[PDB]
């Protein structure tokens, strides 16, 4: 009526509302003494609009009216800025393009929420390159349009897909800081030409309110998909380094670990083969026309793109997984093409709308049953370290019917980065297995060429001439007479004498002697050692030593043979039970069991793989490994018939026996056996020392230990004639390991070792005697006056030796 | 004055109408950067405009970036007149070491002091335990607490009012609840009216903290997503990195510290890491036993090792970084003085600490030990365990960046960390695993090598060096090397070894092995490659060392295989499509293809699961073979083809691999097809020597002509005369019946018949069976390719009729 | 109905061959 | 300062200290 008065008078206008207000109000308006705030109604609305904002204030202390703020806050900012209608615009990320999706639509001042919220699927999606919106995200600025029909990005999807055409348009950008949360616009009704100046301000200090919702809201989302990407790492490498397996394996428990975290109705992996070439066979047909090469689709490395494997994780309504190894073309998850096409490209996939996706094939309709259709798909590429891809996941429809964000891309990505890297653990487990396979062909290759066959082993035997029978079939008495009649006795090569010799016997007899040298020790019959097992471990040691000057298997036997005569002989049996003597022989057979020819000192020098493999006192390492191995054979063990504790007692004497070999230790722990002695010197009677000792464990150890030092180099103690003829045996040994060093190192050997220094070889055995050798014997000796005539006969081959020396120093 | 009265009686129609134009116009002005019109010197209720106003002045503190700090002590201001008290504070909520604390942010705020009054540095913070007074009280309760008289009312402190010299005896407190954990507890201390607080302040409370609980919501959000969004930072670097290579525990936790030295936001942090030594040598226990060392009396880990830290990798990021890594670090190290590191190995456990200096458990450095002065403030240490719950190291981070004590967020960041360094230490093991079995499987097969590899006393039975020069072989000179083979060698007419019906039973193995090298000197290979004569009898005496002595696959085997090829070659006249190079390396090829065979069918590898089977999963022995008959070849002393290019090798050894492999017979059933085509093709064409040039160009049609005659050579057996086929046969039955019985006693079988002792009167139908089945086809074809191959044809087929004969007499 | 008047799907204006995200 | 402390962090109870344990 008088509206049109009041408007051509703005002064009046002006005048009139400063004037004072009388107290009678027109309805409640909180009236507490607020008739006159400085106008007549500013107060008022002073008043109203601070209840209504507190109001907004309170209903986003409790959680997600996010909507209901926002949409409260659209209706107030209608019929403030006289906008027709108001609406939000959400700001998302997919395949690295930004959009803005509609969540509120048209808002009148009477709408209610139920009447402007916008389902995900009933959703208007805009890029940024179309419509005012994506020129408001983009600059991220405000944006005032007063006519339509000028503006050069104006789209008009929506006003003919509505019915609304618009004239005025106000937008802005909801800023998060640094990125874009949201697009709010206010549309026409102005009753006037366009927005005003004054509307321009209000809508943003008005919409700072929205901007604190809004933040709050994407804060929220923000760090609840980073906790869910931080335990799905977690989760995930958990699973990884649980053991060591292949790839189906690996990638089947980190998947379904985190099958929660991830939030997705259904998921599957498929993984793609890793042959590169073919063999000669599988090409032969091609290059005749039999068959026709490879049409398909290939890898960016360059194979055929085959899915060897595909896992179904179904999630919808009941847990459902299945494993799928031959995966045909029409499966599910493959027949729509893009894990096909994510395995050629190596592209991350993102569709929202999968039925009216023309590019791939998705069945429009039910898949299984409940009427399961895909809606939103994404799929990433698993590429390992070498930049291969080694399979494709595939990600269908998320839980709460939203399409696949930037924060689920980022979810996923890390994922599949994350087991992409983590197939070096699967690489590592195949070469394992292969090394392992390696290694335990080379072990049955050696143990064929060192074990006794059954033609060998009737050299000592005899069981087909004697009996028709094998070895195998012959009881043990029977077995035991044959061996009688074969096996010399203890009187005929001097098996328990200081001075025995070998020079004398062949190969075989010094097995046969071997053999002979356990019976005497009884241990054959109190430990129930079969006779074919051990007459075969015997002719397996023989066989282990390799045929070189001196580290022989005469050598072998030698040693052996005086630590039987040091337990008998010696008497240092009686600090001893049966169970010890068998380890002690045993271990002095094998203590050069495939000694090379060399010291430890050319193995480090030389960098062999023994160097490698251990790390101090190899070589002696070496030949306990080698000797257990022999033993740890069925028809090799003469401990078979030994309980556990027996069994390990044995084992731990063995490892100490051949291992104190090593001249090393001998010489760091040669104080100690001294103490040894002279605690023996201080009792009154052998009878009181024996059990004093024979019940103390590290002691006898230690006595032991030194045992084989003894034994080792007991060539030294043996009478002029057999020590002359040995010294040149390892002399010549030295010598070769000296060429060695100078031809393969390059390296001058040392006087010791040098072909051209073999007149010092009298004087380097004196300096041998009195440094190493007069220790062992000097002491033992006195330990026990049976072990004298060693110790005699080391210092005659001294004097032997100086005369040596004495006659070349005169020349 | 029409209007007047107009507007006057419609006091309503003047309101909507100020709403429609002069609302904007308010709105904007109160939302601007304004101050509120209250007299806040001085003390009364607020009417409505001065509520309004003191709502829109909190509404205008909501702008961008929120300054959290400065609006909560706006509101704190307000809060003091509104609630008419003295002075606020308050009291922010930290957890540490798993318990709960309250540590002072704003300090003394009245009315009229400024924000630096009353912000509260991490210096001067008071913290308060929850087990302490109305502060504490507050936090547990989780409601309003109102203390209306004095400080006899329960759970008062008096350490602030003695600290700050000031008086407490009113309170009312209320805390800050995120949903359903406290961020930050608000209070007032007395209350400048008379007596206390009433109902209405509790209200006034209630209403004015929601501007306070929304600035905390969105600080404590944002603290929330940073720190979560660097814990999955910190995951999948530290992923990438261990992944990168195989390494061992120093290296590849040195890469991953390194790597997310930017998400921990401390100034130093080392980890220390601990030896993993669980038992020592019998040589090192006993001086200890012996006591001539004192035994270890130190701290242990919980596992039971001695803490003993062997190297420390220290980072400082003080401004100048620089990494360290220490070995054996010293006692007195700046990081293990405090005790800390062996405290929290000794017993597995978090440790958080504020203000180091005072804390008397630890020996912690008082003074600066940087020239800059910088203190040890806040340290927090936990142990790196692995999967076996012993513990590698231990991981302590000194003072944060921004000077506040680790929160539970910082122990959470580190202790995934932890975890996941804990978890990787599979890794390593793996690596020193893989070390190991790599350098067991090179001893194994150098152990294999020597037992196969023909030595300098084998080698002179043929060479004869000695006898002849006097020199070692690898000293004469070639020329002499081929007059003493000329004379040694037998003769290629006398010992008919280019013919089909040779036979090598009148002829020992020694006599085999010279055959061999006469047969590569026949053809003419030795000269024009430069074949070294040394190397070539080497190789020819270790393959016949290679062969198992077992019935059939035994060396002579070999050689008949061998030499039948080289008849092929030259008799067959199937040498006019092959080079030189090739018949020599499938001359070579035959003689190797069953190197190792162990009496055993592929299928019976299956069965077994023997190494072999894991190793190949395909055609078995045909690979192994190969993979040996090279291994020898790569030996110097045994490498025919070291004078040989690069082109040349790799073509004889591809033809090598196609040859050996072809003898599987899985193979030759399925590629029968193709050889016919191929032979039913060659007369197509005019002349011989049209289709002999055609042959030599294709190379596919070469190979599989050439893997075809591998077949023919490998069964030519069948083609020898009826005595010599009557002999080999029941040789290789006898092969077959030890692995029926094999399958018997191990796999609890039933043989097959052919395999089958019990049908071995039966044995002549097979052969029948397998001549008409298999043999025929392959010298069918060869005959009608060659007319010169009618031998072989003729052979079997006069063997099909003897083997027919004696089916006849069975049946 | 909906107040954007579309169903069944999120409809764009965008039109032409779908981009895809390259991994880093 | 506010709080009248310029050393460090005051807290009213100094005992024993207690440590977390590993999940
Ligand atoms: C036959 C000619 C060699 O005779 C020798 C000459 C000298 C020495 S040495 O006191 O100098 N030790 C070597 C230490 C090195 C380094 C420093 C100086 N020195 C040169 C020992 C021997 C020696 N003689 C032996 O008969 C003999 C052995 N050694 C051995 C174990 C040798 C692995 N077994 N057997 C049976
Ligand atoms: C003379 C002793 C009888 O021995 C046989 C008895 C039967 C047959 S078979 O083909 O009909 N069944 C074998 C195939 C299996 C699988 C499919 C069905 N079938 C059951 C062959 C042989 C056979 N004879 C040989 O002389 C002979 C060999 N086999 C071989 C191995 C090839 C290096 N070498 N050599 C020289
Ligand atoms: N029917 C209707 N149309 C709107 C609404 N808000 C904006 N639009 C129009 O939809 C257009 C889509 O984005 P534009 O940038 O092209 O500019 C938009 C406006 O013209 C609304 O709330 N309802
Ligand atoms: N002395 C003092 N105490 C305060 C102040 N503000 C709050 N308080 C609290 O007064 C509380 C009284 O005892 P508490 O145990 O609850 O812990 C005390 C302090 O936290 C202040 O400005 N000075
Ligand atoms: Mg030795
Ligand atoms: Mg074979
Ligand atoms: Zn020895
Ligand atoms: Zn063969």
């Amino acid at each position: 009526q008088v509206h049109r008065f009041l408007d051509q008078n703005p002064g009046f206008a002006d005048q009139y509302f400063g004037r004072k207000l009388s107290p009678e109000d027109v309805a409640n308006a909180c009236e507490d003494g607020c008739p006159e705030g400085c106008t007549s109604f500013r107060e008022l609305c002073q008043v109203e609009e601070s209840a209504a904002l507190f109001e907004l204030v309170q209903d986003m202390q409790e959680n997600v009216n996010m909507e209901r703020v926002v949409f409260k806050i659209l209706r107030r900012l209608c019929s403030i800025l006289h906008a027709d209608r108001c609406s939000l615009f959400m700001y998302r990320q997919r395949n690295g393009v930004a959009e803005l999706a509609t969540r509120l639509f048209s808002v009148q001042p009477d709408s209610v929420l139920e009447d402007c919220l916008v389902p995900p699927d009933s959703e208007i999606v805009f890029p940024l390159d179309i419509g005012v919106v994506g020129h408001v995200a983009q600059t991220k600025k405000m944006v005032n349009v007063q006519d339509v029909m000028e503006c050069p990005h104006f789209s008009s999807f929506a006003d003919e897909l509505t019915d609304y055409v618009t004239r005025n348009i106000l937008a802005t950008p909801i800023m998060n800081g640094k990125d874009v949360v949201a697009v709010i616009m206010a549309v026409n009704k102005l009753d006037g030409p366009c927005f005003t100046s004054e509307d321009e301000d209000v809508f943003l200090k008005y919409l700072n309110f929205g901007t604190l919702n809004l933040k709050i809201y994407h804060l929220s989302y923000l760090h609840n998909c980073e906790t869910r990407r931080g335990q799905v790492l977690l989760w995930s490498a958990n699973k990884v380094f649980e053991e060591l397996t292949d790839i189906e394996r690996q990638f089947h428990k980190a998947f379904y670990t985190v099958r929660a975290y991830l939030n997705c109705d259904r998921y599957s992996v498929g993984l793609l083969d890793m042959t590169k070439e073919k063999e000669f066979f599988d090409v032969w047909p091609v290059l005749m026309g039999e068959a026709q090469a490879y049409s398909g689709p290939r890898t960016p490395d360059g194979r055929e793109i085959l899915f060897y494997k595909v896992i179904d994780y179904i999630l919808h309504g009941k847990e459902d997984i299945k494993v799928i190894p031959s995966p045909p073309a029409d499966h599910w998850a493959l027949a729509s093409g893009l894990p096909t096409y994510v395995a050629e490209s190596g592209f991350i996939c993102n569709i929202m709308n999968a039925p009216a996706d023309e590019m791939f094939n998705f069945q429009e309709g039910p898949l299984d049953d409940s009427g399961w259709i895909v809606k939103n798909v994404l799929s990433m590429p698993i590429v390992n370290k070498k930049e291969e891809i080694v399979g494709v996941a595939t990600f269908y429809n998320r839980k709460d019917g939203k399409p696949f964000d930037e924060q689920d891309e980022v979810l996923m990505e890390s994922l599949t980065q994350f087991l992409g890297w983590s197939v070096l653990n699967t690489d590592t487990y195949d070469k394992m297995n292969k090394l392992e396979n390696r290694k335990d062909i080379a072990q049955d290759m050696v143990l064929y060429h060192v074990r006794c066959d059954r033609e060998e082993i009737q050299l000592i035997l005899p069981t087909r001439e004697r009996l028709g029978k094998e070895p195998a079939d012959c009881e043990e008495d029977e077995l035991g007479k044959i061996l009688k009649e074969v096996l010399p006795g203890p009187a005929k090569f001097d098996i328990y004498e200081f001075h025995f010799s070998d020079l004398e016997c062949t190969e075989l007899e010094l097995v046969k002697c071997g053999i002979q040298m356990y019976y005497e020790l009884g241990v054959v019959r109190k430990f129930q050692i079969p006779q074919e097992v051990l007459v075969r471990f015997l002719f397996s040691v023989s066989k282990g030593y390799r045929r070189i000057t001196y580290h022989n298997w005469r050598h072998g036997f030698n040693v052996a043979q005086t630590m039987f005569t040091l337990l008998m002989t010696g008497k240092l049996k009686s600090y001893y039970t049966d169970l010890e003597a068998f380890a002690m022989v045993t271990a002095g057979l094998c203590h050069d069991i495939d000694h090379r020819g060399t010291n430890n000192l050319y193995q480090m020098k030389s960098q062999n793989p023994l160097a490698k493999l251990h790390g101090s006192s190899i070589l002696e390492r070496h030949h306990l490994e080698f000797g257990k191995f022999l033993l740890s054979e069925e028809t090799l063990n003469i401990y078979q018939n030994l309980n556990r504790r027996q069994h390990e007692h044995v084992i731990h004497l063995m490892d100490i026996a051949i291992i104190a070999t090593d001249l090393a230790l001998y010489f760091k722990k040669r104080t100690m056996f001294q103490k040894i002695v002279d605690e023996s010197k201080n009792y009154e009677d052998r009878k009181s020392w024996v059990e004093y000792l024979s019940l103390e464990t590290t002691r006898k150890e230690i006595v032991m230990a030194m045992m084989m030092t003894a034994c080792d180099l007991s060539a030294i103690t043996k009478p002029w004639e057999v020590q002359s003829k040995v010294a040149l045996l390892v002399a010549a040994e030295f010598w070769e390991q000296g060429d060695l060093e100078r031809t393969v190192l390059d390296q001058q050997p040392i006087p010791m070792m040098d072909r051209n220094k073999a007149a010092e070889l009298p004087k380097l055995q004196v300096g041998f005697i009195d440094f190493v050798c007069t220790f062992v014997y000097k002491e033992f000796s006195r330990f026990h006056e049976e072990i004298l005539p060693m110790f005699d006969r080391l210092q005659n081959n001294r004097k032997e030796w100086k005369a040596l020396a004495d006659e070349y120093e005169a020349k | 004055e029409e209007v007047e009265k107009f507007l006057d009686s419609n006091v309503s129609f003047a309101k909507q109408y100020y709403n429609l134009r002069y609302r904007a116009k308010v709105i904007s002005d109160l939302l601007g950067p304004r101050e509120a019109a209250v007299d806040f010197s001085n003390y009364h209720a607020l009417n409505s405009v001065e509520e309004s106003e003191i709502i829109f002045d909190l509404l205008r503190d909501f702008q961008d970036n929120l300054q959290a700090e400065k609006c909560v002590f706006n509101v704190m201001k307000k809060l003091c007149f509104l609630l008419q008290a003295d002075r606020m504070s308050l009291f922010m909520y930290r957890a540490r070491n798993g318990i709960a604390e309250l540590a002072t942010r704003l300090f003394n705020v009245h009315k009229d002091a400024v924000l630096e009054e009353c912000l509260v540095a991490p210096d001067s913070e008071i913290v308060f335990p929850l087990d302490m007074g109305v502060v504490g009280h507050v936090a547990l309760s989780k409601k309003i607490v109102n203390v209306p008289n004095t400080e006899e009312d329960e759970h008062f402190c008096d350490f602030v009012d003695t600290l700050t010299e000031y008086q407490t005896k009113n309170i009312l407190a209320s805390p800050i609840m995120n949903g359903k954990d406290v961020v930050a507890i608000i209070m007032v201390v007395n209350k400048v009216d008379g007596p206390h607080f009433t109902e209405n302040d509790e209200e006034i409370l209630l209403k004015y903290l929601n501007f306070a609980n929304l600035i905390m919501k969105v600080f404590h959000l944002s603290y929330l997503h940073n720190c979560e969004t660097r814990r999955g930072q910190i995951l999948l670097w530290s992923g990438s990195k261990v992944f990168e290579e195989l390494t061992d525990i120093e290296r590849q936790f040195h890469k991953a510290l390194y790597t997310v030295r930017a998400f921990l936001n401390c100034d130093r942090y080392s980890v220390g890491l601990l030896d993993m030594t669980k038992q020592k040598e019998f040589f090192d226990v006993w001086p200890v036993l012996m006591g001539e060392a004192p035994p270890y009396a130190g701290p242990r880990t919980p596992d039971g090792r001695e803490i003993n830290f062997y190297k420390v990798i220290d980072y400082i990021l003080h401004g100048k970084e620089d990494i360290k890594v220490i070995p054996n670090p010293p006692p007195d190290h700046w990081a293990l003085v405090s005790g800390l590191p062996t405290y929290v190995a000794q017993n597995g456990l978090i440790c958080n600490i504020m203000n180091a200096p005072s804390e008397d458990f630890f020996a912690f450095q008082k003074e600066p030990l940087d020239e800059s002065g910088w203190m040890i403030k806040n340290v927090l240490s936990m142990p790196i365990v692995n999967k076996k719950e012993e513990i590698v190291g231990v991981a302590t981070f000194y003072n944060r960046k921004d000077g506040k004590p680790f929160d539970e967020m910082d122990e959470t960041l580190m202790e995934s960390l932890t975890q996941f360094l804990g978890w990787s230490v599979l890794n390593p093991d793996t690596y020193e695993l893989m070390n190991k079995l790599e350098n067991r499987k090179d001893i194994f097969q150098d152990m294999v090598k020597y037992h196969v590899k023909c030595d300098n006393e084998e080698i002179q039975t043929i060479l004869k060096t000695r006898e002849v020069y006097g020199k070692e072989p690898w000293e004469c000179e070639e020329e002499e090397l081929a007059e003493i083979l000329q004379g040694e060698l037998p003769d290629a007419d006398k010992y008919e070894i280019n013919k089909f019906h040779f036979s090598d039973l009148p002829l020992t193995e020694l006599e085999l092995v010279k055959c061999g090298i006469q047969m590569y000197y026949e053809l003419k290979v030795v000269d024009k490659f430069h074949i070294p004569q040394e190397a070539l009898v080497r190789f020819m005496y270790s393959l016949s060392k290679g062969y198992r002595r077992i019935t059939y696959h035994n060396w002579r085997h070999g050689f008949n295989v061998g030499q039948t090829m080289f008849s092929l070659l030259v008799t067959g006249k199937l040498k006019r499509y092959f080079t030189d190079l090739e018949a020599l390396a499938m001359v070579t090829a035959a003689f190797c293809h069953d190197i190792d065979h162990r009496g055993t069918n592929n299928l019976y590898q299956m069965k077994s699961q023997n190494p072999l089977a894991k190793l190949h999963g395909s055609s078995i022995l045909e690979r192994h073979h190969l993979e040996f008959g090279k291994t020898l070849l790569r030996d110097e002393s045994l490498n025919i083809f070291q004078n040989l290019n690069r082109r040349q090798h790799e073509h004889a050894i591809h033809m090598m691999d196609i040859a050996i492999i072809a003898t599987d017979l899985a193979l030759y059933f399925k590629k029968r097809t193709m050889f016919q085509k191929i032979v039913d093709q060659s007369k197509t064409y005019e002349t011989q020597q049209e289709w002999t040039q055609y042959m030599m160009l294709d190379q596919t049609r070469k190979e599989i002509v050439m893997a075809m005659m591998m077949t023919a050579c490998d069964l030519s057996a069948i083609t020898k005369p009826w005595e010599v086929q009557s002999k080999v046969a029941l040789l290789v039955a006898a092969e077959f019946w030890e692995q029926g019985d094999l399958e018997r006693t191990v796999l609890q079988q039933n043989p097959i018949p052919m395999m089958d002792r019990n049908k071995a009167d039966e044995l002549p139908k097979l052969q029948v069976g397998f001549i008409d089945f298999v043999c025929t086809f392959v010298y069918k074809e060869f005959s009608r390719f060659h007319e010169e191959i009618t031998p072989m044809l003729d052979g079997i087929t006069n063997n099909r009729k003897e083997w027919k004969a004696l089916a006849d007499e069975y049946e | 109905r909906s107040a954007t008047r579309v169903m069944g799907g999120p409809v764009t204006p965008r039109k032409g061959p779908p981009k895809f995200k390259q991994r880093q």
